[PDB]
């Protein structure tokens, strides 16, 4: 199931909030965990996780993207918006086969 | 009296690695008539050919202690059981790494 | 507390046990082996 | 020795007589001994199932 | 530091099996980590086919349950994919991307190589 994101022509500043959710088949989020990754991609490089289980962020980033999720609705946000907010950012889930992946949404700060 | 020693081991570099380390142990102990020949046989993935590797070229180079490595690929798990099998058969022990 | 090093499938299977009923929770602790927690199994482990 | 052998051999011939009564089929040994059957051991288990 | 290397034809015929090949430089391929290959399309859409496990487990979409293959060979330390019955519609950017092995870690991806069907 080609899983949906919003927003897709949004328009943040510096300083407000960035939410972006995005909505799957099915519960993603299963006994309380969450299974929804968010991947930040920067044209001219591979794709990288950006945050894993969808509210635990890896070592190495400071904390900035954090965010949230259940059953479809998972969402991420930024705290505070700094100029490498502006990427792609992929909501991708990999529970079982098969695994399909997220849509794309731009943002572009202000 | 050369003691031909026989590693079973899968990339190049464990070879490189297994006969350097033979080298530094025969640097490390005694190398006046104990002088150990490292070599390295690579991984067949059928355990008649292990047995023919082991007695074509090792049982006539006179290895007193075979070497062995866990098979590549985790659904049966019975290429030591060969080389145990010719180790055994005078009852040599195996060295299970 | 359960305690069991085998294959993967079985390991999996109980996890997936546990997880549709309630045997997740702050009480029903045990220990695993080694390879059981290197696939499937490591996809429905439970958090702690 | 030679009454061992005459037994094994007659329950040898039973045996394979009622792998073929159960399935009737002869079950083709390996092509090589370098080339092990992985799925073919269900062909031999049943023979395991008379002996 | 462990990479990735990618390598193919480039040009795959019609009705020819696609024949891509991946080495990794830095550690093994048998002792951990799975090996994800994705096409990418240019519409920023990956597209992940199948992955290899260090115990050798073929995990891919339904879809391609006849023709599609993963194999290996440790002593040089390389793996090679295998897509049959292809047609047209092919021109996307492969990827042979590494997760460990249970879902648990998406950390070197590689560079992946654009490829069209002609
Ligand atoms: C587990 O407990 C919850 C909360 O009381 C309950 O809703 C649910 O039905 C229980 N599950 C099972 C499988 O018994």
């Amino acid at each position: 199931i080609v899983l949906t994101q919003s927003p897709a022509s949004l328009a943040v500043s510096l300083g407000q909030r960035a939410t972006i959710s995005c909505k799957a088949s099915q519960s993603v989020d299963y006994d309380g965990n969450s299974y929804m990754n968010w991947y930040q991609q920067k044209p001219g490089q591979p794709p990288k996780l950006l945050i894993y289980a969808a509210s635990n962020l890896e070592s190495g980033i400071p904390a900035r993207f954090s965010g949230s999720g259940s059953g479809t609705d998972f969402t991420l946000n930024i705290h505070p918006v700094e100029e490498e907010d502006a990427a792609t950012y992929y909501c991708q889930q990999g529970n079982e086969d098969p695994p399909t992946f997220g849509g794309g949404t731009k943002l572009e700060i202000k | 009296k050369i003691v031909n020693i026989g590693a079973v081991l899968s990339t190049r570099k464990h070879e490189q690695m297994f006969r350097e380390a033979v080298n530094q142990a025969n640097k490390r102990h005694g190398s006046w008539k104990i002088q150990l020949n490292a070599t390295s046989v690579t991984h067949k993935p059928n355990a008649i050919q292990m047995a023919l590797s082991v007695c074509e070229d090792l049982i006539s180079s006179q290895v007193y202690a075979i070497l062995v490595s866990h098979p590549p690929t985790p659904n049966d798990h019975f290429t030591p059981t060969p080389v145990s099998y010719t180790a055994g058969f005078y009852r040599i022990p195996v060295l299970g790494l | 507390v359960i305690i069991l090093s085998a294959s993967e499938d079985d390991a999996a299977t109980v996890y997936r046990a546990a997880a549709m009923l309630n045997m997740t929770g702050s009480g029903y602790v045990w220990l695993v082996g080694e390879r059981e927690i290197s696939g499937n199994a490591l996809r429905y482990a439970p958090d702690g | 020795l030679p009454a061992r052998v005459r037994d094994g051999i007659a329950i040898i011939t039973t045996a394979a007589s009622d792998m073929l009564s159960e399935h009737s089929f002869i079950p083709e040994p390996k092509s090589s001994c370098y080339n092990t059957h992985e799925k073919r051991i269900y062909q031999s288990n049943m023979l395991n199932r008379y002996l | 530091d462990v990479q990735l290397q990618e390598s193919g034809p480039g040009l795959v015929k019609p009705s020819q099996s696609l024949s891509l090949t991946c080495t990794v430089t830095g550690y093994s391929i048998t002792s951990d980590y799975a090996w994800n290959w994705i096409r990418q399309f240019p519409g920023n859409k990956l597209e992940w086919m199948g992955y290899i496990s260090y115990s050798g487990s073929t995990g891919y979409n339904p879809s391609l349950k006849s023709r599609i293959s993963i194999t290996r060979d440790t002593s040089k330390n390389q793996f090679f994919l295998q897509l049959n019955s292809v047609t047209t519609e092919d021109t996307a950017t492969y990827y042979c991307a590494r997760l460990y092995y249970g879902f648990y870690g998406m950390d070197y991806w590689g560079q992946g190589t654009s490829v069209t069907v002609s």
